[PDB]
């Protein structure tokens, strides 16, 4: 289009590998960044105890729980329960689920994450729902139990950003190469006999052109052209986890333009 | 136990501001200005940017110690232009370059099949 | 001791394979190297985290109260 | 990481990396003197003496036990007992000043000679922080 | 409806009040435990 382009190499529902072009290091990099750690998303955040029987112990559980990826598509339309009004949480800041499990099964029996259950309004939002992508889809074991073992206890999923905590991280694991035939020379490779020979060549030497003998050193050479790959969890469709990368990172280059307005009435 | 809290990462306390503007008095037109809650994502960007205004005589910036969210960013620039507005535009270039990526990469994508 | 939630090294869910690989085992009698394969599981950080677990917790279940 | 000292990622720790339990165990028996003379479990108070602690007591049942799903801290009592001398002076079991967390599991037996015997076991869960040794 | 104390191994609530003796009702098992409490207790999720 206009400035730094794009163009989407494979692509799927939990990946995303593609081509950045024509970018700043810098600016792949912040990026990159961004995604891994602030990007907003909904987990469970708080876990009321009544009953338990369970071999894991409470935090232990509760721990867990956290990690269950929960869904976040309109998580941008919830507030933070720090900036909401009410007295602590209401469901304009937060959903909450429901866990109770006893052992009837004469053998072990199963709490996972599907067996979650909403309280709260949804107020009509995709928002809370237990990430599935389990085959049977019952999908993260949270835990067992034997014979009359219970477990009950209530969660309250807010928002927060991976900086908080990485539970609420969407990102997990990010590829990023650049100048896969050291060309500016960014590194320098240990060998024993032979560079080439004992250092594997990547999947993306293809996509560019190979060094050659003759030419000189290009020291004016600068880097484009980056081959990253963005995997989820799910808690937001991977195309999300970059598109709400790059404006995320936008609004906060904003927000510094903006401190230097009302800066600027004294 | 002595551990800071998680949010104050990001969270400007009671008190302080993203920005903070003090002129430095070792050279000529040029300033220093403290980032408060906020780190190298940020930073070593605006930092760039701010690399290519050849109107910017000199940017850098550091992150003062880990345990502290923040870092102070040095700029200065030549006569009659004033570095606060070199930073303006440096932030303004990195969003404008965002959101073409932005649309970009939804083109793409939009333009594409799953399995 | 129950299957990790997600990967300690780069946050990749793995919380549900853990059924799903012990099957690619006992039934599918396939071998640990490629069951984690099978199961998405790419890169050593998340391998090394499903091909190591010790599921303690079935031990424990075993006793009572 | 200089000097034998390393950096630990942070969000491993989060997701769990390396995390642990701690249980501790205190534990406490009704004194028994030939001339039938015994202490008790008890949520004492004032009654002469007030020779007893300065942790809540609150967080004491009336067995002069905790329930065992309460979270305890600084040196609140997790056991009340008085001794009879001539009336209420205290005998009761602070936790460790430095620790606190979750009372876990109590327990109440006799200990062969008939007395009360009975054991508290609190739990703490210990994240990697930056002290620590690996 | 409610309970207090509970036994080691035939797990079943009892309780009682002083000297009345430490035993369960049914296995001797001069043991018992304490079950949970009412108070519902929180904890954080990270
Ligand atoms: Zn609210
Ligand atoms: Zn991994
Ligand atoms: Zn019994």
């Amino acid at each position: 289009e206009e400035g730094p382009q794009v163009k989407i190499r494979e692509a799927s529902k939990d990946n995303v590998d593609f081509i950045l072009s024509n970018v700043d290091l810098a600016m792949a990099n912040s990026l990159r960044r961004v995604m891994i750690a602030e990007i907003p998303t909904l987990a469970i955040d708080s876990v009321e105890v009544e009953t338990n029987t369970t071999v894991l112990a409470d935090e232990f559980i509760a721990h867990r729980l956290g990690l269950i990826p929960l869904q976040s598509m309109d998580i941008e339309q919830l507030e933070y329960s720090r900036d909401c009004f009410c007295e602590d949480h209401c469901d304009k800041c937060s959903v909450v689920l429901t866990l109770q499990a006893f052992g009837e099964s004469e053998s072990t029996t199963n709490v996972y994450s599907k067996d979650l259950v909403i309280v709260s309004n949804l107020m009509g939002r995709n928002i809370g729902h237990p990430i599935i992508q389990d085959k049977e889809g019952n999908g993260v074991l949270i835990c067992k139990l034997r014979k009359g073992q219970e477990l009950k206890l209530t969660c309250v999923a807010k928002k927060g950003i991976a900086k908080e905590h990485a539970k609420w991280g969407p990102a997990a694991a990010i590829e990023f190469e650049y100048d896969p035939w050291n060309k500016l020379k960014h590194t320098d490779y240990w060998y024993e006999q032979d560079s080439a020979k004992e250092w594997p060549q990547s999947k993306n030497c293809e996509y560019e052109d190979p060094p050659n003998e003759g030419d000189p050193f290009d020291y004016k050479a600068q880097a484009d052209t980056f081959y990253m790959n963005v995997e989820s969890v799910g808690s937001i469709p991977v195309d999300q986890v970059v598109v709400r990368g790059i404006d995320t990172l936008q609004k906060k280059v904003a927000s510094i333009l903006l401190a230097l307005t009302q800066m600027d009435q004294d | 136990m002595n551990a800071p809290d998680r949010f104050e990462l990001f969270l400007l306390g009671e008190g302080e501001s993203k920005l903070k503007i003090d002129p430095d008095t070792k050279a000529p037109n040029a300033v220093v200005i403290t980032f408060e809650k906020e780190d190298h994502t940020l930073g070593n960007l605006i930092r760039a940017e701010l690399l290519n205004d050849r109107k910017v005589l000199f940017a850098a910036y550091k992150v003062e110690h880990p345990f502290f969210a923040r870092f102070k960013l040095r700029i200065q620039t030549t006569e009659g232009y004033d570095p606060k507005d070199a930073l303006k535009n440096a932030c303004n270039s990195i969003i404008n370059k965002l959101g073409a990526l932005k649309t970009n990469f939804e083109t793409e994508w939009n333009l594409q099949t799953l399995a | 001791m129950i299957v990790p939630v997600r990967c300690f090294s780069c946050g990749k869910v793995v919380g549900d394979k853990w059924e799903s690989y012990l099957n690619l085992l006992q039934e599918d009698e396939l071998d640990e190297g490629t069951a984690l394969s099978r199961l998405g599981l790419k890169r050593y950080c998340c391998r090394r985290m499903i091909l190591t677990h010790v599921d303690l917790i079935e031990k424990f279940l075993r006793y009572n109260p | 990481n200089q000097e034998d000292s390393m950096i630990m990622n942070q969000s491993s720790i989060d997701r769990g990396l390396f995390r642990s339990l701690f249980f501790r165990s205190y534990m406490d028996q009704e004194k028994k003197y030939g001339m039938s003379i015994t202490e008790t479990f008890e949520k004492p108070q004032r009654t002469n003496t007030l020779r007893m602690k300065h942790g809540t007591y609150d967080k004491l049942d009336d067995d002069g036990l905790i329930a065992p799903g309460v979270r305890v801290s600084g040196e609140d009592v997790i056991i009340g007992k008085t001794t009879p001398i001539s009336s209420k002076r205290d005998a009761s079991t602070p936790l460790r000043s430095t620790e606190n967390g979750i009372v876990d599991q109590v327990l109440v037996t006799t200990n062969q000679d008939g007395l009360k015997f009975v054991k508290v076991r609190v739990r703490t869960t210990k994240i990697p922080q930056i002290g620590d040794k690996f | 409806a409610t309970l207090k104390y509970i036994c080691a191994e035939c797990s079943s609530k009892l309780s009682l009040s002083r000297t009345d003796a430490v035993r369960c009702k049914d296995c001797g098992h001069r043991i018992l435990l304490k079950a949970r409490t009412k108070r519902l207790v929180q904890f954080e999720a990270r």
